[PDB]
């Protein structure tokens, strides 16, 4: 087999509700 | 999206002989 | 209340082994690391204390 | 196979005596 497996995601209804792009790391006092 | 593959090779336990590879 | 107490001033731990040849060893190990046959036991007691 | 690991008690190896067991419960 080679099925391919995507992630769990805790569901808001039927969506998985995986979310925005917040992959941010900035801080940065200045 | 699909990333990922999961290859049987037919630590491990007694109970089962399933193992599952994952190809990233 | 009255007497004092123990004091623990150091720990080791003992372990004997069987002087075994390498090549039966090996063996042995092999066949305990079978899926098959694996170490099993029982509480001698064997019971839910209330 | 295995018999040459077993004490000799002439021509013949000391094996036998299927015991491989364990039973200890209160009962």
């Amino acid at each position: 087999e080679d099925i391919n497996f995507a992630s769990l995601a805790p569901r808001h209804g039927t969506r998985p509700f995986m979310g925005t792009w917040n992959e941010i790391g900035t801080s940065q006092l200045n | 999206v699909s990333s990922s593959i999961g290859l049987r090779p037919d630590g491990r336990s007694s109970f089962t002989p399933n193992q599952a590879y994952l190809t990233l | 209340v009255d007497g004092a107490s123990v004091r623990f001033d150091s720990v080791n731990l003992y372990a004997t082994f069987f002087p075994m040849a390498h090549n039966t060893a090996s063996t042995l190990e092999a066949m305990l690391r079978n899926d098959t046959h694996d170490q099993s036991f029982n509480d001698y007691l064997s019971a839910a204390n209330m």
